[PDB]
């Protein structure tokens, strides 16, 4: 069948380069167009480049023309992408796709590469109290971090909520419903879990 | 060139009729081929409409395509609608050296009865006061559908700066996200007031937090 | 001067072509022929085509055979001294092809020049 493996990114640096690769199977390769689109976090599809069948045509918007450069290589039947001087706006996800020039649209979808640029740095979180009783993960890099209530003691109750990027850096809280019996009768932990810095912070929450 | 409109997000029942238009700016919309695709979170996006109105074999025949002249747009439309087609739906159009999209329209299929949020405030920390920093929490939860916009006010006043807000996930049955506010620790003590406004269906529930 | 098709409605332009036909002036999903015939017994001409849209398929170095399989000119009219040039004037792309020499057979192929919906495909054809 048709498939369109794409690969060759990642998180670096801004002003780095980058150049993505798409290898195309099941389908005569010299002899359908093809595109790469963009879609940003909440902006939606863009596309960005587009090749034709052996490179007689070229396609850029005028928003990316001379950074970007797509290519194209029949020996390995591969669509490449050199992204050049990423900048903190390029943050996407990115797919090829083969289209079809007669009837204007793209016919194939490839499997998708996620593209980040940040100046950040893999940092230790910082966890806080709050007093329904919440722990507060603020100011932490890279994903994934997990916070558990007393060691994983008690499964139902617990909600953790996603992360938002306040400075560059990731911050997310937990959350937990208690009876009035139980709070602040009882001891209350928690377990704010990094893999990346190897980190292990364990609060509590007095008022 | 030419830019492609479509409404942020529409809300329909299942079973029912729903129709997804996308005008065209400049130019007659029919003189370029349209295409619809549909993309789910978190995969790969597949064509649902090719041409104007021809769908690709592997698509139900409850999709249709159609192009309106009188308003200069063109028409999805969706008979019996699925629970499956719950995803953004994209308006495509091509003009001779640029690909032009649309803005993006998210579908969400009305089967959960409507239900409104519940605001859950949290003040900043002790050891952050001790820090010298400020982060106010406002959780909120139990509420379908996503829909939801948020805000923050200081005594009244929309405050801009400083918002940081995540978008809402599936947890429970319904639902759910968090938002977070920066300040300073003298700018927080300042003033006395501090209310998390959540606009969910035409409803703005609001709640405060104060320093005393 | 050029032995090839004119589908560019731009008035000035440094290239000639023997025959213009505005694809801008005809109705949607019709179709245009422009045939060129070559009959000599040596062949020193520049054959092109001048589109003010898209070319299917990169046209010139692969052709469309006279839904058919794409083929490439350099095996097709069989003569490895085929020269190539290109050109763009704003929107308009203009692909032309010097042949130099006779041929061994007969051969015929096709090029498509696309705008919008319109459609126009010319033809040509070289007999040894």
């Amino acid at each position: 069948e048709v498939q369109l493996v794409e690969s060759g990114g990642g998180l670096l640096q801004p002003g780095r380069s980058l150049k993505l690769s798409c290898v195309a199977s099941g389908f005569t390769f010299n002899n359908y167009w093809m595109s790469w689109i963009r879609q940003a976090p909440g902006k939606g599809l863009e596309w960005i480049a587009s090749i034709s069948n052996i490179g007689g045509t070229i396609y850029y918007p005028d928003s990316v023309k001379g950074r970007f450069t797509i290519s194209r290589d029949s020996a390995q039947n591969t669509l490449y992408l050199q992204m050049n001087s990423l900048r903190s706006e390029d943050t996407a996800t990115y797919y090829c796709t083969r289209d079809l020039r007669m009837s204007d649209y793209f016919d194939y979808w490839g499997q998708g590469v996620m593209v980040t640029v940040s100046s950040a740095e893999t940092t230790a979180p910082s966890v806080y109290p709050l007093a329904t009783l919440g722990c507060l993960v603020k100011g932490y890099f890279p994903e994934p971090v997990t916070v558990t209530w007393n060691s994983g003691a008690l499964s139902s109750g617990v909600h953790t909520f996603p992360a938002v990027l306040q400075s560059g850096l990731y911050t997310l809280t937990s959350s937990v419903t208690v009876p009035s019996s139980t709070w602040p009768s009882q001891t209350v932990t928690c377990n704010v879990a990094h893999p990346a810095s190897s980190t292990k912070v364990d609060k509590k929450i007095v008022p | 060139q030419f830019v492609l409109s479509q409404p942020n997000s529409v809300s329909t029942n299942l079973g029912s009729t729903v129709k997804l238009s996308c005008k065209r700016s400049t130019g007659n919309i029919g003189s370029n081929y349209v295409s619809w695709y549909q993309h789910h979170e978190g995969r790969s996006p597949t064509t649902m409409i090719y041409r104007d109105d021809q769908r690709p074999d592997g698509v139900p025949d409850r999709f249709s395509g159609s192009i309106d002249r009188s308003s200069n747009s063109a028409l999805l439309t969706i008979d019996n609608v699925q629970t499956e087609d719950e995803a953004a739906y994209f308006c495509h159009s091509y003009s001779t050296g640029m690909y032009i999209f649309g803005g993006g329209t998210k579908l969400t299929v009305l089967g959960q009865p409507k239900s409104t949020p519940t605001l859950t405030m949290f003040p900043p920390s002790p050891e952050e006061l001790q820090e010298n920093k400020a982060t106010l929490v406002c959780l909120i939860s139990n509420f379908s559908p996503s829909g939801v916009t948020v805000a923050w006010k200081a005594n009244g006043t929309p405050i801009t700066q400083g918002v940081d807000t995540s978008n809402p996930t599936k947890e429970d049955n319904k639902y759910m996200a968090s938002s977070f506010l920066h300040l300073t620790s003298d700018q927080w003590r300042s003033h006395n007031s501090f209310t998390c406004q959540v606009t969910h269906e035409g409803n703005t529930v609001e709640k405060s937090l104060s320093p005393a | 001067v050029i032995h090839g098709c004119n589908f560019s409605s731009n008035v000035s332009s440094k290239h000639t072509f023997t025959d213009s036909l505005d694809i801008s002036l005809v109705d949607d999903s019709a179709h245009i022929s422009c045939n060129v015939h070559l009959s000599e017994p040596k062949y020193n001409h520049l054959v092109g085509l001048n589109c003010p849209g898209d070319i299917i398929p990169d046209c010139f170095f692969q052709v469309y055979q006279p839904p058919s399989n794409i083929v490439y000119l350099d095996s097709q009219i069989n003569i490895g001294d085929i020269e190539y040039y290109e050109d763009a004037e704003g929107d308009d792309k203009i692909k032309l092809f010097g042949i130099v020499g006779s041929i061994p057979k007969t051969t015929s192929f096709t090029c498509i020049c696309k705008k919008d919906k319109k459609s126009a495909y010319m033809t040509v054809t070289i007999d040894s």
